[PDB]
């Protein structure tokens, strides 16, 4: 885990993923990679791994799944609330996405 | 332009550690607290000691500090022990009457853990109304599986619609919103003057 | 390695193409606008590129499905069932630029939010190559004429060589085509359905000698 | 060049009636039967005299003929009463470890009544691996509803992915397959900058 | 209970709203020079059937594809009220139903 | 009902449909029209009506529904296993689609 | 209060003080001012206010009181563990001194 | 980092870590060098830690669980912003006899004190630590000696008096971080002449 | 102008031959002369030809006409009854904190089973008086600690900020030109840390 | 004992002592020698022995003990209230010190 | 039980140790032409008294001041063993006891 | 404002001082070492400063206590009881530097751990002024001779003026004296007791052993 919630602004979801959840069999992980616009390729913000839980007992698509598919397809800049919890994605740690809001302009995403 | 101030009853009885507001709640902002005389008076009354609290984009220096609100950055003070959180849901008590907004496009999506999918419906590049849907809570939970399909379609294709809302539930999911947000009850892709609208 | 040979499906006969070649609709050299199909719409056609594919199988597959449509139209009593399709074998030069290569260069220059994931996915899948402004007759080598009789189910395939063709040891440009950032409003990637083909690839082949149905790829990529 | 041979144990005791192999089973092929010496040995002891059996791409002649595997076009041998079927699911008993294949595209779909949805993952025009998911059976059956949505998208878009499988269950849905087929556990869209493919 | 069949119409309108207590999705089928065909489906009562969700998804797909459609509409017991959608077909893409 | 299972190769799903199931109310039919590539308009293989059952008690999309949508959208040639059972579609009989596999090449689909 | 324990190194106690404890009458506060060696006069580390509790029910001098008097008299550099709790000293906040250790060299006090 | 330091045995670690980098009274934060020098603690932590959890040490971090058990260098209190800090109990009943142990020609240096716990001094000779000795009124067998010992210790500390220090090895203390000396219960201070019976 | 002790402080049964009881001290001529109300009470209680003792004088009986006659320190202690005043007075004032910056602890005072007092001076002038005792008062538990810091600042002469409570007023210093209150705190001056 | 309380002015505590109390074991004596400034060596005021009681049941230092230490260390002139009671010190009688006040100037200490 | 009064000696040694169960403090008084005077005080029967703490503090003060002292030492019942300290006096600072 | 007049207590008579003056023990100009009293110890006296006080009352108080010590010595049979003390009135110039001012400048230059709180407290309390290397006879204005007879208790105070004194409109240096960081081992501030007086102030007045203790070891009670 990370000590506190990180707020990453002007983030574009570059890739999406699906994988099982190690600790709970009745749940799974909806993962992805987000990139900060204008950030250097060497910077860690240029490829931020993230994951969020999905209840396998409940049928359908959760609000976070619906938004992720739409914002990924349209490459929309986001304001992401990541952590404190860390999950596993491609053998490496990934911050838990707890909330996401699309950017309106310079005021909410400087 | 003016912003929507969440009423005093929206504040949680206890703050949140690690800058992680509980599900169905979100961090109170500087502009929202500054615009609320009710909250400022409530905090001055309950806050003790040399305690500094976190807001979404700043801090509240309470207790012996007097009740000073300082500007910051998004999540810039989440390293503090306590973050001020407001409940996103509010049962208005208003009637179930149909309220609609014509020639609107769904923009600026919002989602959070175990809560709701939200959209800002705009006209002439300006927000008109915010509307939300969820399978977890609310009077219209059974509408979610249906509304998410219509909303996804109109969002990705940029379709101009007539949006229907219920004012029985008001939401405060969007920070510093220049629009009110209610329960989404219908989406209509229709011709002008149609009975289907 | 860049390809020396590119292919193009068209409805135009060789007595026209072998003498006139292929000329682009306008001077809009914007990479994104072409790959999203915005510069290839009805009443908005000003693209400075001629769509070609390095894969013959891709052009063959499109012809085959256009042929099946003519059969479907006959069964619905909307046509004769007869179909004539052409696949032109074109020699590529430094005036031919990779569609996928040009797209990813545009996104690397103007940011991730300046592009569309499906526009890049389409360009790669189509194995597209964009020829700037014109494909002169001297580049068009051969043509495969595919005739079909919907009533009998007989398919006649005849090859024709171009007399105006000039042989050279040239290949497509190894560098991508670069353009200014698009100021136009782009909602999504315009595609023709059954099978999914880019708006520019499909519209350029179409000729009047019933408007084409174009949809945003983003609205059908995920199931409802 | 070499095709995957289904183990002897998969052979259905009471085969399909006039080509209709029961749910969870498909018709056995001539190349798969010719490649299995152990199954051919079992067949000679169970097959009675002057009896003709059906296959997908052939027919099998009884022990009185001398156990002859004769070729036929697809579904020609389906005219006969008993068809040779094989159970598509095999419990390998291998460790539940994660196995992945990078820069692969989802192609050649397969679906059957009350059974799996399969795909063939290809790289550089060559078949790498096969992956299946089903809401009816398997360890990862609860994950089907989600995996099918991403599989449909990557199939529609042709986007390169890293496919994750568990070799705990081996599938034999694809007839005369030059690739191994396992249970689909995950899909991750390629991101070279994020060290994915 | 009289049902009517319609062929080679296009989805011009698609709406999902509340009709009192129950949820209702309505579509408008259009053919040049013909009167508009309005067909609705309601989740009344309704017993746990994916029928409403399945048909809505199919109608959205038909709208998103901009394709021609074929539909069976059962007459409403109330005059003026749109009929009940029983069957929906997506005609050949870039083509017509026969 | 037809006597045995038919194996139709190089088939493209031209039309898709949804209708209720007459004998069972807890089930519905996912139907369509299949056509053999290059076949004559007069030939019966140019118009092959097909149907398959869908359980209304189970939420989501069945493997056959998912594949059907994808192969219809992309006009992919298939190997269709039709019959022996016959269902009703547009007042006329339609063969039951029990299994479908996409064509790999001219070997499996001649 | 402050979120976490601060570890201030090379600190010299410049002033000492005594005052009553507001919340508990059976306890009092032993306060002081600490200064970082080589720090700028404008810097907040050049005058760090601190306090620690003293049990008035117990007679004598506590280990912290004994050390404080000695390190103040001899101006010895220290490693001070301050916070998270904040107490009142001269109307302004002061960090709670929970532990202090004298500097041995540049290793423990860089 | 530095070897040859006193390693607190495995039984000193607390059952649960501490928030805000504030180890409970009578306990202190475990260091990088102490953990690196302890095979028992490293094995205990690898066994109990889960997930991608990073824990705080006094002057660094312990990347446990899925990280493998990596110990990284840091700064004093530089990682106290983390959720959990590893703490070790400062007191240990050795079980050793009450025999008198003394160290001649030593000067009291490097004082240590903490909330509701002992006052400590490092007794040195020729600029090198010989032994550490502690006195407390709150706990230990010799609590009644504190009010007396503190007066002697204050005097010898401020005036820099060379003494003979007496300790009891019945209680061992781990108050000092990365100590190149053992620390025991202070039982006597003697300002005496060489060979004196008063020593 | 000197501080006058209120009439109520006057001990009902005075000290025997100068020995004023614990918690009381001998009244002075200047303090008695400054209290008109006490002189009025004295005339009604003092019988005929009785002579009373004071610290720096004697008081003649009502037959003489109530005469306050001056004497050297302890000269009037030869007589049976000495006029004593209770050193502690409950003012009834709010328990608010009052402080005096840049003051030095001087002129100590101590008496049997009573208070330790000091006079806090700035620029050679008396500012305030502060007392502490382990036997009585609200801040009696704080004595053991305060006496250690008071001793140090007295020994060193270090400038301090003295904190007092005006809840209790003390009259230990005879003919004091300064007010005396209960010692609540001491803070050593630090100009860089905004102390004095 | 002496008949009345003596008030000795301009006295400096020249020596301090500690000894047990003969009549009570739960108490002890804090003794000393006081000398009048400028007085003749032959005069009895040049050497005034004094003692005061200390309760051994009570822990800590009494106000008289604290002042005595300070006035002895700094040789401060005092106003001493001695007697009427006489205690034993060095086999000879010593007046009981009941109260002491430091000299302010020529006025209080002539 | 014979007591001896020593005058104008200086504290040369001062030790605080444990003597079995009880706590003990010992001092050594020095004068140039004389033999060292060793005196000890024990906590033995002062478990409820403050006698030991008071005397120890006074002896430390006498040592810290480097002043001359006067002390009454009661003889030990055992020869060679230091005597019992009953009284201690700090002589005039920078001066002598008379 | 800096003082034009400083005072110094001494045992030396005017016949010697008005002709020679006051000369420092050595050339060790270290501020801390003087204010600590390390450069004023027996067998370590090498201080480059001459201790004087801007306060006459301070020098008067010290003389008064040295006088009482002579009476105490007589009562103990160690002296005659007779005492002669002198307080010299000296005109200060730019060679006279403030002791407290010089101390705080040293601490501001080399850090808080380089000083001692009581050394600064003492310098302020003594109102000390350090004259570098020498005080000439031309600077010494007047002397107050205080004679005391311990036996009778008679105090004789006589004033004497210096003929060699030069009248000038000069005052003490307004700037502090600066020196290099002390490399010597300093335990604490050396003081003479009853009353507390700095080692240098007390030792310089003494003329033919003095008990010096660390101020830190007596500042707090035991």
């Amino acid at each position: 885990d990370v000590p506190y919630v990180l707020v990453k602004t002007n983030m574009v979801v570059t890739s999406v993923a699906m994988k099982p959840y190690e600790v709970t069999p009745t749940r799974m992980l909806v993962c992805g990679i987000a990139a900060k616009l204008g950030a250097a390729a060497s910077s860690p913000d240029a490829h931020v791994p993230f994951c969020f839980g999905k209840d396998l007992k409940r049928p359908g698509s959760s609000p976070m799944e619906v938004m992720l598919r739409a914002v990924f397809m349209q490459q929309r800049p986001l304001r992401m609330f990541l952590g404190p919890k860390q999950l596993t994605f491609e053998g490496k740690p990934a911050l838990e996405l707890i909330r996401m809001v699309e950017c309106s302009g310079k005021q909410d995403c400087p | 332009p003016g912003i929507v101030i969440p009423p005093q009853e929206q504040i949680t009885q206890h703050g949140s550690p690690y800058g992680r507001c509980a599900n169905k709640t979100r961090a109170l902002t500087v502009a929202e607290l500054r615009g609320s005389g009710d909250l400022q008076e409530y905090l001055r009354h309950v806050t003790r000691g040399w305690s500094i609290f976190a807001l979404y984009d700043g801090t509240y220096l309470g207790g012996e500090y007097g009740g000073v609100i300082k500007d910051g950055t998004p999540g810039g003070a989440f390293d503090l022990k306590t973050t001020f959180c407001i409940m996103t849901t509010r049962n208005t008590g208003q009637p179930a009457t149909d309220h609609y907004y014509s020639n609107v496009t769904a923009t600026r999506l919002l989602s959070s853990t175990n809560s709701r999918l939200c959209a800002v419906f705009v006209r002439s590049g300006q927000p008109v109304i915010g509307a939300c849907t969820s399978p977890y809570d609310g009077k219209y939970w059974s509408m979610y599986s249906r509304l998410r399909k219509m909303l996804y379609l109109i969002y990705v294709a940029g379709i101009s619609v007539r949006v229907h809302v219920s004012k029985e539930e008001q939401y405060y999911d969007y920070e510093d919103a220049t629009f009110e947000t209610y329960a989404l009850t219908g989406i209509s892709i229709c011709n002008p003057g149609s009975s289907l609208c | 390695d860049p390809p020396a040979t590119v292919y193009k499906y068209d409805s135009r006969p060789p007595e026209d193409v072998f003498q006139n070649g292929f000329t682009a609709w306008g001077n809009n050299d914007n990479v994104l606008e072409h790959l999203t199909g915005r510069s290839c719409q009805v009443g908005s056609s000003n693209s400075a590129f001629v769509s070609t594919s390095s894969s013959r199988r891709y052009t063959e597959v499109y012809l085959e499905h256009r042929m099946q449509e003519a059969v479907e139209a006959e069964r619905a009593g909307r046509g004769t069932g007869h179909f004539i399709g052409y696949i032109y074998e074109v020699r590529a030069d430094n005036n031919f630029y990779g569609a996928a290569s040009s797209y990813f260069e545009y996104v690397d220059t103007y940011g991730d939010n300046a592009g569309r994931i499906l526009a890049g996915a389409l360009a790669t899948y189509q194995s597209g190559y964009l020829a700037h402004r014109r494909i002169p007759p001297e580049n068009i080598r051969r043509v495969t004429r595919v005739y079909h009789n919907g009533i009998t189910g007989e398919t006649t395939t005849t090859e024709y060589s171009n007399a105006r063709y000039v042989s050279q040891q040239t290949r497509a440009n190894p560098n991508p085509y670069t353009s200014r950032r698009s100021v136009a409003s782009i909602v999504g990637t315009l595609v023709r359905m059954a099978p999914v083909v880019g708006a520019c690839m499909a519209r350029q082949a179409e000729s009047s000698e019933e408007a084409m149905v174009l949809v945003y790829y983003e609205s059908i990529a995920y199931s409802f | 060049p070499g095709i995957v041979i289904p183990p002897k144990a998969l052979f259905t005791q009471q085969g399909g009636a006039y080509g209709r192999c029961p749910n969870g089973t498909r018709a056995l092929t001539v190349a798969e039967l010719r490649g299995n010496a152990e199954l051919q040995t079992y067949l000679r002891q169970i097959t009675p005299g002057w009896s003709i059996y059906g296959l997908y791409d052939g027919t099998y002649l009884g022990q009185a003929y001398g156990g002859i595997i004769k070729d036929a076009p697809p579904g020609a041998g389906f005219i006969y009463r008993e068809t040779f079927c094989i159970t598509t699911i095999y419990k390998t008993g291998q460790p539940a470890a994660d196995h992945y294949y990078s820069k692969v595209t989802a192609t050649r779909l397969l679906a059957s009544t009350n059974s799996r949805l399969c795909a063939v993952f290809v790289r550089d025009g060559q078949s790498v691996i096969g992956a299946c998911a089903s809401p009816y059976e398997g360890r990862y059956r609860d994950m089907y509803d989600a995996l099918r949505r991403l599989l449909y998208m990557i199939y529609m878009s042709g986007l390169a992915v890293r496919v994750h499988v568990s070799k705990e269950e081996q599938y034999y849905d694809y007839e005369d397959a030059t690739f191994q087929t396992y249970a689909l556990t995950g899909i991750s869209l390629c991101n070279p900058a994020a060290s994915i493919c | 209970l009289p049902t009517h069949l319609y062929k080679n119409f296009t989805v011009q309108e698609l709406a999902l709203k509340l009709k009192g207590k129950n949820q209702e999705f309505c579509l408008t089928a259009f053919m040049s020079g013909r009167s508009l065909v309005r067909a609705c489906l309601s989740d009344a009562g309704h017993e746990h059937d994916t029928w409403f969700d399945t048909m809505l998804g199919f109608a959205i797909s038909a709208y998103a594809l901009k394709s021609r459609i074929a539909l069976t509409v059962e007459d409403s017991p109330y005059p003026g009220t749109p009929g009940d959608l029983l069957e929906l077909q997506i005609c050949p893409l870039n083509g017509y139903c026969e």
